[PDB]
């Protein structure tokens, strides 16, 4: 169009760069937890079993009865003044990383769409494998990698409530002291309207 | 088995020359360009 | 280097003999609904079975430059879905990855 | 001790060699739910009203319930093949980063 | 205000010409040495 | 059968250098291929064997 668009070979580069100064926390206490509870669904959502979905998912009322008794005796914890940073760093990291692979997805169609006008131009029977392309109305660029990572990354943000639900949670995240103490101007604005810009993205 | 340890010299050096985002950081005017892109792509993203 | 490129030329070749099976096997597809649909039938019968003749064409066509996976099959109308997905594989990531393998080592020899 | 031993440097370095060739995604439909999850827990552990604490547990524990009565009829829901492999480099790449 | 896209150059050209990884990546024998050094601390960390 | 027949069809279509080229896979086709093999059968076979025995023999004595 006479406009210049980044690849995922720039995007990495200045990802490199962008490390080079001081970045954010990744051998954290947080962190540690997320792999603790990320491990802990990915098995409760992966077992076969009916009854161990069953035994695993009481306890979790247990446990989560239990807190709330002492929570109404008002045995709230509120985390640290340090804690609270780390935390904040860390969800920051983690969002950020959701937008990380957007310009690699683009190239997959690029090559797609390479390689499937080679397949048009290089076979010698033009007439068979196009009419069975032109008739249909798929998306005749199905890059099943990176590119139904995307579609299914597509799904998850198009529903609503939970997307709105964020929003509101990080403004009230960033509206907290201590974010102005963990994060910065820059990411701090990036954060509050990340959502804004994944679904613009 | 140092296949392992053979042939990853030769992908190193295959991304050195090959890869556009090591050619980019190994080529001399590299701040200027990175710069420039990234100033460029920060704001818009179409 | 050679090496590497006859594999991309095999994987080349066995792409666009599969191709035509899908094609063919679609056109099947659509008459058999057809008939389907309808249960004169002679004539949809003699289609299916000039159809069925091409498929199994295409599916030798396709076993002939074959180097394994479609070596279990076999050239019968049952046989369709694992030679389609084969296609897919193919188009997805065996032509790219080859084809990208092949593009790097050209020009480590040569640069 | 004459040895020699890596620099943050050299890590980055290494690091971005490494990410150079095919490297997993984060922009995947998982990492999605699990910034979902994160950022639910910690804004359930980092109110100070006892009270929203309360109304959020007793929620969580509603939700797990109507799951676990769904379970018992058989309703257990596997994930996926491309799903779960998905969820499986996911989670390898978040672990990974611990040790960075 | 362009203090940040002319102090982030600066920034930039800094690291380049002194940030270990960059330079190591900019030198015209990086694959070498960066292959090396990662077989070795693979195996051992200490 | 007709299946079948095709199919053998085409494996005689991988190893002919010409013979049958111009003839298709279908049973119009069948009398085509039919007379090549007889030939394969008549004179082909023994006399190009006769004559590579005759060349064994003047060479390689």
């Amino acid at each position: 169009d006479g406009r210049i668009f980044a690849t995922d070979a720039l995007e990495v580069a200045i990802t490199f760069v962008e490390s080079l100064d001081n970045r954010f926390m990744t051998s954290t206490a947080s962190r540690l937890s997320t792999v603790q509870r990320e491990i802990e669904n990915l098995e409760t959502r992966l077992n076969p079993n009916p009854a161990n979905r069953v035994a695993t998912l009481r306890r979790r009322i247990s446990e989560l009865e239990r807190e709330l008794q002492e929570a109404e005796a008002g045995h709230i914890e509120v985390l640290e003044t340090h804690q609270a940073v780390e935390h904040i760093r860390d969800v920051y990291n983690l969002a950020s990383s959701l937008r990380a692979d957007f310009r690699r997805v683009e190239d997959s169609w690029r090559e797609a769409d390479r390689a499937l006008r080679q397949s048009i131009i290089g076979e010698q029977y033009h007439r068979g494998d196009i009419v069975e392309r032109l008739l249909n109305d798929q998306d005749a660029l199905l890059n099943t990698p990176e590119g139904r990572v995307f579609d299914s990354f597509q799904q998850q943000l198009r529903q609503s409530s939970e997307l709105k639900a964020m929003s509101e949670r990080l403004r009230v995240i960033l509206s907290h002291p201590s974010a102005s103490d963990a994060l910065n101007r820059l990411q701090r604005h990036d954060l509050r309207w990340l959502v804004k810009r994944l679904v613009d993205e | 088995m140092e296949e392992n340890t053979r042939q990853r010299t030769e992908n190193y050096i295959s991304a050195k020359n090959q890869h556009p985002a090591w050619i980019l950081l190994a080529t001399r005017r590299a701040p200027l360009v990175l710069s420039c892109l990234k100033t460029l792509f920060e704001k818009s993203h179409d | 280097l050679t090496e590497i490129h006859q594999e991309l030329e095999t994987a080349r070749k066995q792409q666009q003999s599969l191709q035509p099976v899908a094609l063919s096997w679609e056109k099947y597809q659509k008459q058999e609904r057809q008939l389907a649909d309808w249960l004169e039938i002679e004539r949809v019968k003699a289609e299916l079975h000039r159809l069925n003749i091409e498929l199994t064409k295409r599916m030798s066509e396709a076993k002939r430059v074959d180097t394994g996976a479609l070596v279990e099959a076999g050239a019968d109308l049952d046989d369709i879905p694992v030679y389609l997905q084969r296609l897919q594989e193919l188009t997805e990531e065996a032509l790219p990855e080859k084809l990208n393998r092949f593009l790097d080592y050209l020009n480590r020899s040569s640069d």
